[PDB]
C-alpha cells in the first residue's frame, strides 16, 4: 500500500539511497575471507565487545546450509533477515530440486534479493555486504562477496567494513601459494591481516574454518591465541 | 500395501520397514526406503498416499533442518512430533488433506529414547511399541507378547525378527527385505537387512 | 477516486520527541475541566459543561457517556474525537461479553481503548486523538477509575482532574482527597474541585456527573445535581 | 523534489534522462554485425587482482542463437536478461520456433518504462533501468546487431559502442567498419577500439569475447582463443 | 441438468502431397436426428499457407476459429512475419490443452505447406495432442475415412505395388471416393463435399455434390 | 516554476505545467505527414538517424489491416498505445465480426490518455499520433496529443520543424480531395521535404510511407519498396 | 459415526465441596486398540479441568487451542480463569467451526477460584452450554453413564464417596462399550489438593 | 501527497536511519531500567516513572511484564509502543507453544519481535517503535539469560545492562562491581540498588521508586517474583549501610 | 501404451511402442514417445496423450532455463523432482501420465520414474503403459548387468514386442535408444511386422 520511490537516479546519474547504505557497511565491522585449496577460513575484527556482552550471541559468521557459510558488514539488523531469506532459500531448492544449493545460486539470491530493495516501491536498500563461503559437490573451493547494490564477484580473498582499503592491500602482497599450503597456513593468513586494523587480537578476533569433510567449526579463544604466539616468533625471527 | 515398526528400550529405538514400492500387481522397486531423516537422532517413517507420503514428509524434513540452521541445535523428539501433527491436523479441514500414516522415532539428551504413532487424521501417541499397515494386524500380538521395557537391543532385533517372520507365513503380500535402523546417544545406526 | 497516505504523520523530532502528541496534548490542555474521584464505594466523574448561549438544549449532548451497564466515559479536549472512541470502547466491551459472557473488566477496556489510541500515533496519515479520557468502573466487587491520553497509555487513578487548571485541580485533590471518602462525599468534592475552576457559577445544567457502584453506571439527574449543589 | 514520472521543460522525462548517465560511469562495450556474424566486446575493468576475472560476466547468452552485452549498473540487467531468457523459451513452448533477435529486443523494451509509484501492483518497478544492451544474433534475416537504452529505443545497428568512452569508440568505428569486411576483421577491429579506451593494458583475462554466426551456436571465447587475436596488436 | 456440448457431426480429412495439401469435409450440421443447415463447409482459410479444419461441437468450433484469427493477427504485429503451419499447429496445441479441465468439443485437422515448400497434414485430438501425418481423418466417419487411406495412400496390407508418389489427379480423387462411401453409411455425412486445396499459387475450393439423406 | 511537478497542479493561469512539457516531446521527433483523397489515406514519415552507423527509426506501425499510425515522440509510449489500439481493434472484430470505425477507435484513446492526466502520480503519454483509416465512410486522419484532445483533420503534420509541412498542406490543400493515389503520396513526400535544412532531402534511407484506401490494406514501405515513390521527384525551389 | 472412530468416555461429578473428573485410558482405530495410556483430561488451571471425548485429532487439536487462548487471558487479565469464564470460552471456540465443527463433546470440572464452589458442565460440538448440579457426560456410552449416575449419584458427597460414585459409575459403563475401556483415570479436585488414581479395570 | 512524507525508512548522506537514533534519544528520557545476569537466577531493575500520591497502583507492575512461563521483560522508552510489543511478544510465545509443545526458546522470543523492528525501519514509510527492551528467562538449552533490544531491531545478550536514562554511567558503574561467573543474586541485587542510586538524581531512593523482579529455577518449574515494598526496603537498608562503612 | 527403461554396464536403455489409442479405435501407430531433453537427458510417455506430451515439454522449457541460469546442465534427479512437483498440484483433478526421466549425471546413470499420482522412484528397470506387465516378464527373464550392447539392445526391442502380442493397446514400431557417458543416440525403429519375421527364426 505505501507506494513510494525511495531509490531514485541523481542528475549525475547516481543512486544516492545505494551509494549511503555502502557507507553504512564501511562503519561496520571488518570482515575478511581467504580461500585456500583445502579449506577456506572467514574472520571478523574491529569487536570492540562489550566483555559484559555474550559473545556467543553477536557471532557475525552464520551457517546457512551444510556446506554453505556467511560473514557481513553493517547493519546487524538487516542481516539477520537477510541470513534468514537465504536459509529458508537453502531449503527450497531442496523441495523443489532436491540437489543441494551451489555456493554460486545462493550468492546469486542474496544479490537478486539485495537488488530488488534498490528498484521497489516503500523499501531502503539493505546496509550490508556478505562473504559467501563453501564447497561445490565437484571438490572447488569458493568465496563470494555481495553488496547493497546487488552486484556480486567471486574472490581469492577480499575484506568488507572498516578499513577494507588497508586489509584488501595487505592482501594482495600476501596472497601467495606459500601463504596457501597448508590448512595451519591459510588461517594464519586470515589472522595476520586483522592484526592490520585490530589493537592486538586473541580476544577481539571471531574466526571460523570449514572443509569439505566437515561442517562449520568455530574457533575458541583458546585456539585462537595459539596462532597469537605461532607467528609471534616468527615476526621475532629478525635476528 | 507399507509395513511400519518401532520398538522403544531403555536407550534406544527400533525402527524396520519393508523395502517394496508396489503399482497394481507388480513391485517396481527392491530397495526403496522408507525413512527420513530429519536431525541426527531423529527418523520420521511416512506411509500411505502414493503422493501424499513423499511431499509431506519431505517438507517437515526441510523445516525440522531449517530449524537447526536457524537457532543452531536441533528439535527434541517431543517437539518434532508436535510439529508434524500440527502441519498434518491443519491441513486436514484444508482443500489438501494428506492421507499418511506416520511414525516419529528420536533419541533426546535428557529425555532418551522417544516413538510416536500418528493417524492419518493426526492423532499423536507414544508408545513403547506401534505398528502400520496391515501387517500390523498380524504383528502386534506378538509385541503385546514378548515385551517388557527393560528390553536389550539384541533381544529387540529377535522380537522384531519373530514379527517379520509372521509376515512370510500369514500376510498375504510379499515383502522379502526390511530397512532396519537403531537410534540411541550416538545417532542413527544401519543395521543388517532383513532379507528371505 | 480515492485510497489514503501510508506513511505517519507522527514521527520522532531531533531532540527524541513525538510532537504531534505533545501538540495534541495541548488541545487536552484546554478542554474543559472534568474530574475523577474513586471512592472505596463508587466512582464519580464530574465535568464542566458551559453553555455559552442559553439556545443551546442541554439535554441533547451528553459528556458522560455510559459504555455499558458498569463503564462510565468523560473526556477532556476536543468533542469529536471523544465520541469516536465512545463508540469503539462500547464496540469493545461487547466483544469481550461475546466471547466470555462476562461483564469486561475496567482494567481491560481500557487497555484496549488505549491500543486504538497508539494506532492514530502510528498508522498512515492520520493525527493522534486531542482528547484524555476518564474510564471509571465497577467489577470483582471493586471501583476503578483510569485515564488514557493522546499518547495510548493509561494510567490508574485514586483522584485527578484534567483539562483547565488540571495543576489547580491535582493540588486541591491530594489537598482533600483521602482514601475513605465514601460516595456521597466523593460527589462533593467533585463538584467542589470543579469550582476552584469555573468562574461563572454553579447550576444543575451547568455541569454533568456520573456516578458508578455495585448497582452499575448512572449519569445524575439534573434534579440530583441540584440537589447536591446545595453545599 | 519531485515523482519519478515526471517530465523536463525540453519533454524528456527526469529519471530516464539521469538513466543515461549512469550508462557513462559504466565499462565500455563493442558490437559489431557483419556479413559473416556478429561478435560482441566488453572490458571487465577489474579492480582488484584478487577478484576472479571469470565470475565478471558483462556477455551473456539468452539462447543459442541470440548474445547480449550490458554496460552499467549490472545487478540491474539480471532481472531484464532472465525476462529475455524466460520470452524466448515461451516463444518455443507455444511456437516450437526459435525467436528473432528483433522480437526479443522488443520485448525487453516494453520492461523500459514499467515504473512508478501511486497506481502500482505489489511489486512494481520504482525507477528505470540503469543499463543500456547491445543484443547480438542470427535468425532468418541473418546476422542482427541491436541496441536498447533506459528510455525503452530499441533500434538496428551495423556497429555500437556503448558505456564510458562511447563516444571516442563510435567515432573509432565510423572510421573503420564497412558493410563487407569479415568477422575476422570484427573482432580485430573491436579489440583494437578497445585497447585504446581502456585505463588498463587489455589482456586474455581482462576481456571478453562473443560471435553468434550462421555456421554454429553462441560461443563465448576462451583465455586462449583469446590470447590468438591479443597476440595481434 | 443442463449440459454445455452438443454434437453437431461433420468430418474433415486431409492428405499432404509433395507440393500440395489438401483439406476436405462435408457441409451438413446436424443435431439430435434434424439438420440444421446443408451448407457449413468445416474447411477455413487462416494464411496463404495454411487452412484448418474443425469438427465436433460447432459452438467450440466457431470460437476457436475465432481465437486462432485474434492470435494470429497477435503474432503478425508482434514479429512482422505470418505465422508458419507448423507455428499455428503447436500454438493450436497449447490452446486446446488450456482448457484440459473443460475440453473443446473439437476435431482439427491442419493441413498447408512448410518451410521447404512441401506438404503438411496435423492431426489434433480435443485436448491437444498431435502429430505430423501424410494422411488424417477427423469427425464422425474418421472411422471409416482411414483405413482406404492407409491402403491406397501408405499401401498397407498390400504385396507387390509400386509406391508410386502422389499426384494431384489421384489424391483429389480419393477424396471425393472416400467421402461418397461414407455418406452411403454415417448419418451424419453428406450434402455437399468442398474441398480446399493448398499450393504456390494459394487455395482454390472446389465442391461435389452428395446424398442429402 | 512551483506548479510544474505534478498533473493535478492546476496553474494560476489555467494551465497544467506537465500536459505542456509532454507535448514538447511531440516537438522534439522528427516530423510525419498524414493526408487523404477521397478514397485512399496516406502516411510519411522522416526517420532519425542516432548516429549513421545505425539504422533510422521507425516510425510506421500497423494497428489493424484498416488502420495504421505514425508515432512522434516517446517510443515506448508509442508502442503502449500502439498495443491499446490493437488490442481494441481485435475485440472489434471478435465480437462483431466487422472492423471498428476509425472514429471510435481514436474516441477510444481519447478515453485511455484523459485518465492519467488527471490521477496523482501519473503522467500523460508522451507521444502524438497521425492515424490512417479507411472505413464506411471512407478515409481518414486524425491526430492524437499527450493532452488527450484529438482532431479529425484533413491534413496533418507534427514533430520537429514541422511548421513548414503546415503551411504547404494548407496551400495545396484544395487540391488533395480529387486528387489520385500516385500524386497524393507526391504531396506527402513534398510537404515532408519542407521539414529538412536546404542541405539534402529525401532518400530510400529516410522516407517511410503508409498507405490504406478501398484498393488496399494499410502497407508500409520502407526502402526498396519507397523508391518508386521518390521517382519523379522535382528538386527545392527554396 | 464419526464419533464412534476412536471411541472414548469422559464424566464429571459434582460433591460437596469438590468435583471429580473420570476419563477411559483407551487409544483405538475402530476395532484396533492402539495405545492404553491417552491422556483425554487436561489442566486448565490448577483447580480447574477439561475432559475431552470424540474424535482424537479433535480432542488434541481443541485442548491445544484453548491452552492458547487460556494462556493469554491469564496473562492479559492478571487473575486465573473462572470456571463459567472457560465454559463461555470453549463455546466460543466450537462455535467458530458451526458449519465444520470439531467432533468432540468436551466437559469441564472445576472449583471456582476465592469462592470454592464447584462447578460441572458439558458442551456440543457446535459449542452449546449445559450446567448441572450432579453430573455431566460424554462420549460412546452416553447412555451407559447415564444409567449409572442416575441411580448411583447422592447430594452430598465427600471427596472419598464421591471418588466411589464416578469410578463404579465409570467402570460399570464402559464394561458395556466395546470402544471403550483398558483403564479408568479419576481426578478429585478439593480446595487444598489433587487426588489422581488409575482404577483396576478389564482390558477386554 | 509526497510533500508530507517525512520519509521515514530512508538513509541519511552520512549512511544511517535517522528515525531510528531519534528514537533512541526518547529511550534516554524514559526511566532508569537494567538487568543483572547471576548463577542461581536473573533479575532486573527498573525505576517508576509514575510516582504521584493519587495513583491507584492496581497492577503488579509498571515496567515488567510477564510473558511466558518461563520469561519476562521490561520496558524503556514510549510506554503505550511498549504495550504493542509485549502483546505481540506474548502472542508469539503462545505460537511456538502450540506448535512444538514446549516453552520458546529466549533468543528465539527476542528474534520474532526485532524481526518485526527491523521491519517498521526498512519499508512501509511508518515511524519505528520508540522501545528499547531487556528480557530475562531460562530455557533447556543456555539457562538463565539476558537480552536488550533496540528500536532498530538489534538485539544483543549481556551478563549486564542498562538501559534508559543515565543508560551509559549505569554501564560503566556495572562494568566495575561485575564478576562474571562469581554473581549470585544476592549480590546481583546489591549490585543492582548501588547503580540506582546513583544514577537516580532523586538520592534517597525509597521502595515507591524503584521495581525489582526476580526469575529464580525452583524445584523444576521456573519462578517469576516481584519484590513488594518491604522486600526493597530491606535491600535498599543494607546499601544504606555500606555509605556507613566509608566511615572507617 | 509399453515403454520400459533399463541401466547396464555400458550405459541406460530406452524403448517404446508408437501406439496411440482413442477408445478401441487405433489412432496413430507412428507417434515418438521418447522426448529428446538435452543431448544426455531423455523422457518417455505413457497414458494420456496430450497430458504426457505438454507436461514433458513443458519440462524440457524449465531444464532450458536451469541450463541457461546455471550454466550448468540440469541433473536427473532434479529433472525429475521439477516434473514430480508440477504433476502434483494437478492430484485429483483426473491427469494420466507415468513416465521415465532418464539420462547421464555427475552421480552417473540415472533412471526415474514418475506419476501423476505423485510417486517418484529411482530404479535399476522400469516398465510404464498397459502392457508392462508383459514387458516385464521376458525384460527380467534375460536381464544381466553384465549384457553386451547388441544383447541388451534385444532385450529391449523383444520386450515390446513381446507386449504388443499380448496388449490390445500397444503396437506400430519399437523405438530404441542408448544413453552414454556422452549422450544418447537413436539406435534403431523396427516395425512391429518386420520383427515379427525376424523372430520366427
Ligand atoms: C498406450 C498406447 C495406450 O494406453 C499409451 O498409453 C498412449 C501414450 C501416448 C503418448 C503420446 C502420444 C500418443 C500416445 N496413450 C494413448 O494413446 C491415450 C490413451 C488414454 C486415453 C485417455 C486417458 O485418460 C485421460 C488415458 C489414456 N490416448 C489418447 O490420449 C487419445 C489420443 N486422446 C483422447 O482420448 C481424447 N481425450 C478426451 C478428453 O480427455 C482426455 C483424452
Amino acid at each position: 500500500s505505501y507506494d513510494r520511490a525511495i531509490t531514485v537516479f541523481s542528475p549525475d546519474g547516481h543512486l544516492f539511497q545505494v551509494e549511503y547504505a555502502q557507507e553504512a557497511v564501511k562503519k561496520g565491522s571488518t570482515a575478511v575471507g581467504v580461500r585456500g585449496k583445502d579449506i577456506v577460513v572467514l574472520g571478523v575484527a574491529k569487536k570492540s565487545v562489550a566483555k559484559l556482552q555474550d559473545e556467543r550471541t553477536v557471532r557475525k559468521i552464520c551457517a546457512l546450509d551444510d556446506n554453505v557459510c556467511m560473514a557481513f558488514a553493517g547493519l546487524t539488523a538487516d542481516a539477520r533477515i537477510v541470513i534468514n531469506r537465504a536459509r529458508v532459500e537453502c531449503q527450497s531448492h531442496r523441495l523443489t530440486v532436491e540437489d543441494p544449493v551451489t555456493v554460486e545460486y545462493i550468492t546469486r539470491y542474496i544479490a537478486s534479493l539485495k537488488q530488488r530493495y534498490t528498484q521497489s516501491n516503500g523499501r531502503r536498500p539493505f546496509g550490508i555486504s556478505a562473504l559467501i563461503v563453501g564447497f561445490d559437490f565437484d571438490g572447488t573451493p569458493r568465496l563470494y562477496q555481495t553488496d547493497p547494490s546487488g552486484t556480486y564477484h567471486a574472490w581469492k580473498a577480499n575484506a568488507i567494513g572498516r578499513g577494507a582499503k588497508s586489509v584488501r592491500e595487505f592482501l594482495e602482497k600476501n596472497y601467495t601459494d606459500d601463504a596457501i599450503e597448508t590448512d595451519d597456513l591459510t588461517i594464519k593468513l586470515v589472522i595476520k591481516a586483522l592484526l592490520e586494523v585490530v589493537q592486538s587480537g586473541g580476544k577481539n578476533i571471531e574466526l571460523a574454518v570449514m572443509r569439505r569433510d566437515q561442517p562449520l567449526k568455530i574457533l575458541n579463544p583458546e585456539e585462537i591465541e595459539k596462532y597469537v604466539a605461532e607467528i609471534e616468533k616468527e615476526k621475532e625471527e629478525n635476528e | 500395501m507399507e509395513y511400519l515398526i518401532g520398538i522403544q528400550g531403555p536407550d534406544y529405538v527400533l525402527v524396520a520397514s519393508d523395502r517394496v514400492a508396489a503399482s497394481n500387481i507388480v513391485q517396481m522397486k527392491d530397495d526403496h526406503d522408507k525413512m527420513f531423516k530429519m536431525s541426527e537422532k531423529i527418523l520420521l517413517l511416512c506411509v500411505g498416499e502414493a503422493g501424499d507420503t513423499v511431499q509431506f514428509a519431505e517438507y517437515i524434513q526441510k523445516n525440522v533442518q531449517l530449524y537447526k540452521m536457524r537457532n543452531g541445535y536441533e528439535l527434541s523428539p517431543t517437539a518434532a512430533a508436535n510439529f508434524t501433527r500440527r502441519n498434518l491436523a491443519d491441513c486436514l479441514r484444508s482443500r489438501t488433506p494428506y492421507h499418511v500414516n506416520l511414525l516419529l522415532a528420536g533419541y533426546d539428551e535428557h529425555e532418551g529414547p522417544a516413538l510416536y504413532y500418528m493417524d492419518y487424521l493426526a492423532a499423536l501417541a507414544k508408545a513403547p511399541f506401534a505398528a502400520h499397515g496391515y501387517g500390523a494386524f498380524l504383528t502386534l500380538s506378538i509385541l503385546d507378547r514378548y515385551y517388557t521395557p527393560t528390553i536389550s537391543r539384541e533381544r529387540a532385533v529377535e522380537l522384531l525378527r519373530k514379527c517379520l517372520e509372521e509376515l512370510q507365513k500369514r500376510f498375504i503380500l510379499n515383502l522379502p527385505t526390511f530397512s532396519v535402523r537403531v537410534i540411541d546417544k550416538d545417532g542413527i545406526h544401519n543395521l543388517e537387512n532383513i532379507a528371505f | 477516486a480515492k485510497r489514503g497516505y501510508s506513511f505517519s504523520l507522527t514521527t520522532f523530532s531531533p531532540s527524541g520527541k513525538l510532537v504531534q502528541i505533545e501538540y495534541a496534548l495541548a488541545a487536552v490542555a484546554g478542554g474543559a475541566p472534568s474530574v475523577g474521584i474513586k471512592a472505596a464505594n463508587g466512582v464519580v466523574l464530574a465535568t464542566e459543561k458551559k453553555q455559552k448561549s442559553i439556545l443551546y438544549d442541554e439535554r441533547s449532548v451528553h459528556k458522560v457517556e455510559p459504555i455499558t451497564k458498569h463503564i462510565g466515559l468523560v473526556y477532556s479536549g476536543m468533542g469529536p474525537d471523544y465520541r469516536v472512541l465512545v463508540h469503539r470502547a462500547r464496540k469493545l466491551a461487547q466483544q469481550y461479553y461475546l466471547v466470555y459472557q462476562e461483564p469486561i473488566p475496567t482494567a481491560q477496556l481500557v487497555q484496549r481503548v488505549a491500543s486504538v489510541m497508539q494506532e492514530y500515533t502510528q498508522s498512515g496519515g492520520v493525527r493522534p486523538f486531542g482528547v484524555s479520557l476518564l474510564i471509571c468502573g465497577w467489577n470483582e466487587g471493586r471501583p476503578y477509575l483510569f485515564q488514557s491520553d493522546p499518547s495510548g497509555a493509561y494510567f490508574a487513578w485514586k483522584a485527578t482532574a484534567m483539562g483547565k487548571n488540571y495543576v489547580n485541580g491535582k493540588t486541591f485533590l491530594e489537598k482533600r482527597y483521602n482514601e475513605d471518602l465514601e460516595l456521597e462525599d466523593a460527589i462533593h468534592t467533585a463538584i467542589l474541585t470543579l469550582k476552584e475552576s469555573f468562574e461563572g457559577q454553579m447550576t444543575e445544567d451547568n455541569i454533568e456527573v456520573g456516578i458508578c457502584n455495585e448497582a452499575g453506571f448512572r449519569r445524575l439527574t439534573p434534579t440530583e445535581v441540584r440537589d447536591y449543589l446545595a453545599a | 523534489d519531485r515523482g519519478v514520472n515526471t517530465f523536463s521543460p525540453e519533454g524528456r522525462l527526469f529519471q530516464v534522462e539521469y538513466a543515461i548517465e549512469a550508462i557513462k560511469l559504466g565499462s565500455t562495450a563493442i558490437g559489431i554485425q557483419t556479413s559473416e556474424g556478429v561478435c560482441l566486446a566488453v572490458e571487465k575493468r577489474i579492480t582488484s587482482p584478487l577478484m576472479e576475472p571469470s565470475s565478471i560476466e558483462k556477455i551473456v547468452e539468452i539462447d543459442a542463437h541470440i548474445g547480449c552485452a550490458m554496460s552499467g549498473l549490472i545487478a540491474d540487467a539480471k532481472t531484464l536478461i532472465d525476462k529475455a531468457r524466460v520470452e524466448t523459451q515461451n516463444h518455443w513452448f507455444t511456437y516450437n520456433e526459435t525467436m528473432t533477435v528483433e522480437s526479443v529486443t522488443q520485448a525487453v523494451s516494453n520492461l523500459a518504462l514499467q515504473f512508478g509509484e501511486e497506481d502500482a501492483d505489489p511489486g512494481a518497478m520504482s525507477r528505470p533501468f540503469g543499463v543500456a544492451l547491445l543484443f547480438g544474433g542470427v535468425d532468418e534475416k541473418g546476422p542482427q546487431l541491436f541496441h536498447m537504452d533506459p528510455s525503452g529505443t530499441f533500434v538496428q545497428c551495423d556497429a555500437r559502442a556503448i558505456g564510458s568512452a562511447s563516444e571516442g569508440a563510435q567515432s573509432s568505428l565510423q572510421e573503420v567498419y564497412h558493410k563487407s569486411m569479415t568477422l575476422k576483421e570484427a573482432i580485430k577491429s573491436s579489440l583494437i577500439i578497445l585497447k585504446q579506451v581502456m585505463e588498463e593494458k587489455l589482456n586474455a583475462t581482462n576481456i571478453e569475447l562473443a560471435t553468434v554466426q550462421p555456421g554454429q551456436n553462441f560461443h563465448m571465447f576462451t583465455k586462449e582463443e583469446l590470447e590468438e587475436v591479443i597476440k595481434d596488436i | 441438468r443442463f449440459s454445455p456440448y452438443a454434437f453437431n457431426g461433420g468430418t474433415v480429412l486431409a492428405i499432404a502431397g509433395e507440393d500440395f495439401s489438401i483439406v476436405a469435409s462435408d457441409t451438413r450440421l446436424s443435431e439430435g436426428f434434424s439438420i440444421h443447415t446443408r451448407d457449413s463447409p468445416k474447411c477455413y482459410k487462416l494464411t496463404d499457407k495454411t487452412v484448418i479444419g474443425c469438427s465436433g461441437f460447432h459452438g467450440d468450433c466457431l470460437t476457436l476459429t475465432k481465437i486462432i484469427e485474434a492470435r494470429l493477427k497477435m503474432y503478425k504485429h508482434s514479429n512482422n512475419k505470418a505465422m508458419t503451419t507448423g507455428a499455428i499447429a503447436a500454438m493450436l496445441s497449447t490452446i486446446l490443452y488450456s482448457r484440459r479441465f473443460f475440453p473443446y468439443y473439437v476435431y482439427n485437422i491442419i493441413g498447408g505447406l512448410d518451410e521447404e515448400g512441401k506438404g503438411a497434414v496435423y492431426s489434433f485430438d480435443p485436448v491437444g495432442s498431435y502429430q505430423r501425418d501424410s494422411f488424417k481423418a477427423g469427425g464422425s466417419a474418421s472411422a471409416m475415412l482411414q483405413p482406404l487411406l492407409d491402403n491406397q495412400v501408405g499401401f498397407k496390407n498390400m504385396q507387390n505395388v509400386e509406391h508410386v508418389p502422389l499426384t494431384l489427379d489421384r489424391a483429389m480423387r480419393l477424396v471425393k471416393d472416400v467421402f461418397i462411401s461414407a455418406a452411403e453409411r454415417d448419418v451424419y455425412t453428406g450434402d455437399a463435399l468442398r474441398i480446399c486445396i493448398v499450393t504456390k499459387e494459394g487455395i482454390r475450393e472446389e465442391t461435389v455434390p452428395l446424398r442429402k439423406d | 516554476n512551483q506548479y510544474d511537478n505534478d498533473v493535478t497542479v492546476w496553474s494560476p493561469q489555467g494551465r497544467i505545467h506537465q500536459i505542456e512539457y509532454a507535448m514538447e516531446a511531440v516537438k522534439q521527433g522528427s516530423a510525419t505527414v498524414g493526408l487523404k483523397s477521397k478514397t485512399h489515406a496516406v502516411l510519411v514519415a522522416l526517420k532519425r538517424a542516432q548516429s549513421e552507423l545505425a539504422a533510422h527509426q521507425k516510425k510506421i506501425l500497423h494497428v489493424d489491416n484498416h488502420i495504421g499510425i505514425s508515432i512522434a515522440g516517446l517510443t515506448a509510449d508509442a508502442r503502449l498505445l500502439c498495443n491499446f489500439m490493437r488490442q481494441e481493434c481485435l475485440d472489434s472484430r471478435f465480437v462483431f465480426d466487422r472492423p471498428l470505425p476509425v472514429s471510435r477507435l481514436v474516441s477510444l484513446i481519447g478515453s485511455k490518455t484523459q485518465i492519467p492526466t488527471q490521477r496523482y502520480g501519473r503522467r500523460p503519454y508522451g507521444v502524438g499520433l497521425l492515424i490512417a483509416g479507411y472505413d464506411d465512410m471512407g478515409p481518414h486522419i486524425f491526430q492524437t496529443c499527450p493532452s488527450a484532445n484529438y482532431f479529425d483533420c484533413r491534413a496533418m503534420s507534427i514533430g520537429a520543424r514541422s511548421q513548414s509541412a503546415r503551411t504547404y498542406l494548407e496551400r495545396h490543400m484544395s487540391e488533395f480531395m480529387e486528387c489520385n493515389l500516385d500524386e497524393l503520396v507526391k504531396h506527402g513526400l513534398r510537404a515532408l521535404r519542407e521539414t529538412l535544412p536546404a542541405e539534402q532531402d529525401l532518400t530510400t534511407k529516410n522516407v517511410s510511407i503508409g498507405i490504406v484506401g478501398k484498393d488496399l490494406e494499410f502497407t508500409i514501405y520502407d526502402d526498396d519498396d519507397v523508391s518508386p515513390f521518390l521517382d519523379g521527384l522535382e528538386e527545392r525551389p527554396q | 459415526s464419526i464419533m464412534s472412530y476412536n471411541g472414548g468416555a469422559v464424566m464429571a461429578m459434582k460433591g460437596k465441596n469438590c468435583v471429580a473428573i473420570a476419563a477411559d485410558r483407551r487409544f483405538g482405530i475402530q476395532a484396533q486398540m492402539v495405545t492404553t495410556d491417552f491422556q483425554k483430561i487436561f489442566p486448565m488451571g490448577d483447580r480447574l479441568y477439561i475432559g475431552l471425548a470424540g474424535l482424537a485429532t479433535d480432542v488434541q487439536t481443541v485442548a491445544q487451542r484453548l491452552k492458547f487462548r487460556l494462556n493469554l487471558y491469564e496473562l492479559k487479565e492478571g487473575r486465573q480463569i473462572k470456571p463459567y469464564t472457560l465454559m463461555s470460552m470453549v463455546a466460543n471456540l466450537l462455535y467458530e467451526k458451526r458449519f465444520g465443527p470439531y467432533y468432540t463433546e468436551p466437559v469441564i470440572a472445576g472449583l471456582d477460584p476465592k469462592t470454592f464452589k464447584p462447578f460441572i458442565c458439558s458442551l456440543d460440538l457446535i459449542g452449546c452450554p449445559m450446567v448441572t448440579d450432579d453430573f455431566v457426560v460424554s462420549g460412546t456410552c452416553s447412555e451407559q453413564m447415564y444409567g449409572m449416575c442416575e441411580s448411583l449419584w447422592e447430594p452430598n458427597m465427600d471427596p472419598e464417596h464421591l471418588f466411589e460414585t464416578i469410578s463404579q459409575a465409570m467402570l460399570n459403563a464402559v464394561d458395556r462399550d466395546a470402544v471403550s475401556g483398558m483403564g479408568v483415570i479419576v481426578h478429585v479436585i478439593e480446595k487444598d489438593k489433587i487426588t489422581t488414581r488409575t482404577l483396576k479395570a478389564r482390558m477386554d | 501527497s509526497r510533500r508530507y512524507d517525512s520519509r521515514t525508512t530512508i538513509f541519511s548522506p552520512e549512511g544511517r536511519l535517522y528515525q531510528v537514533e531519534y528514537a533512541m534519544e526518547a529511550i534516554g528520557h524514559a526511566g532508569t531500567c537494567l538487568g543483572i545476569l547471576a548463577n542461581d537466577g536473573v533479575l532486573l531493575a527498573a525505576e517508576r516513572r509514575n510516582i504521584h500520591k493519587l495513583l491507584d497502583e492496581v497492577f503488579f507492575s509498571e515496567k515488567i511484564y510477564k510473558l511466558n512461563e518461563d520469561m519476562a521483560c521490561s520496558v524503556a522508552g514510549i510506554t503505550s509502543d511498549a504495550n504493542v510489543l509485549t502483546n505481540e511478544l506474548r502472542l508469539i510465545a503462545q505460537r511456538y507453544l502450540l506448535q512444538y509443545q514446549e516453552p520458546i526458546p529466549c533468543e528465539q522470543l527476542v528474534t520474532a519481535l526485532c524481526d518485526i523492528k527491523q521491519a517498521y525501519t526498512q519499508f512501509g514509510g511508518k515511524r519505528p517503535f520508540g522501545v528499547s527492551l531487556l528480557y530475562i528467562g531460562w530455557d533447556k538449552h543456555y539457562g538463565f539469560q539476558l537480552y536488550q533490544s533496540d528500536p532498530s531491531g538489534n538485539y544483543g545478550g549481556w551478563k549486564a545492562t542498562c538501559i534508559g536514562n543515565n543508560s551509559a554511567a549505569a554501564v560503566s558503574m556495572l562494568k566495575q562491581d561485575y564478576k562474571e561467573g562469581e554473581m549470585t543474586l544476592k549480590s546481583a541485587l546489591a549490585l543492582a540498588v548501588k547503580v540506582l542510586n546513583k544514577t537516580m538524581d532523586v538520592s534517597k531512593l525509597s521502595a515507591e521508586k524503584v521495581e525489582i523482579a526476580t526469575l529464580t529455577r525452583e524445584s523444576g518449574k521456573t519462578v517469576i517474583r516481584v519484590l513488594k515494598q518491604k522486600e526493597v526496603e530491606q535491600l535498599i537498608k543494607k546499601h544504606e549501610e555500606e555509605e556507613a562503612k566509608a566511615e572507617r | 501404451t509399453t515403454t520400459l527403461a533399463f541401466k547396464f554396464l555400458h550405459g541406460v536403455i530406452v524403448a517404446a511402442d508408437s501406439r496411440a489409442t482413442a477408445g478401441a479405435y487405433i489412432a496413430s501407430q507412428t507417434v515418438k514417445k521418447v522426448i529428446e531433453i538435452n543431448p544426455y537427458l531423455l523422457g518417455t510417455m505413457a497414458g494420456g496423450a496430450a497430458d504426457c506430451s505438454f507436461w514433458e515439454r513443458l519440462l524440457a522449457r524449465q531444464c532450458r532455463i536451469y541450463e541457461l541460469r546455471n550454466k550448468e546442465r540440469i541433473s536427473v534427479a532434479a529433472a525429475s523432482k521439477l516434473l514430480a512437483n508440477m504433476v502434483y498440484q494437478y492430484k485429483g483433478m483426473g491427469l494420466s501420465m507415468g513416465t521415465m526421466i532418464c539420462g547421464w549425471d555427475k552421480r552417473g546413470p540415472g533412471l526415474y520414474y514418475v506419476d501423476s499420482e505423485g510417486n517418484r522412484i529411482s530404479g535399476t528397470a522400469f516398465s510404464v503403459g498397459s502392457g508392462s506387465v508383459y514387458a516385464y516378464g521376458v525384460m527380467d527373464r534375460g536381464y544381466s548387468y553384465d549384457l553386451k550392447v547388441e544383447e541388451a539392445y534385444d532385450l529391449a526391442r523383444r520386450a515390446i514386442y513381446q507386449a504388443t502380442y499380448r496388449d490390445a493397446y500397444s503396437g506400430g514400431a519399437v523405438n530404441l535408444y542408448h544413453v552414454r557417458e556422452d549422450g544418447w543416440i537413436r539406435v534403431s525403429s523396427d516395425n512391429v511386422a518386420d520383427l515379427h519375421d525376424k523372430y520366427s527364426s
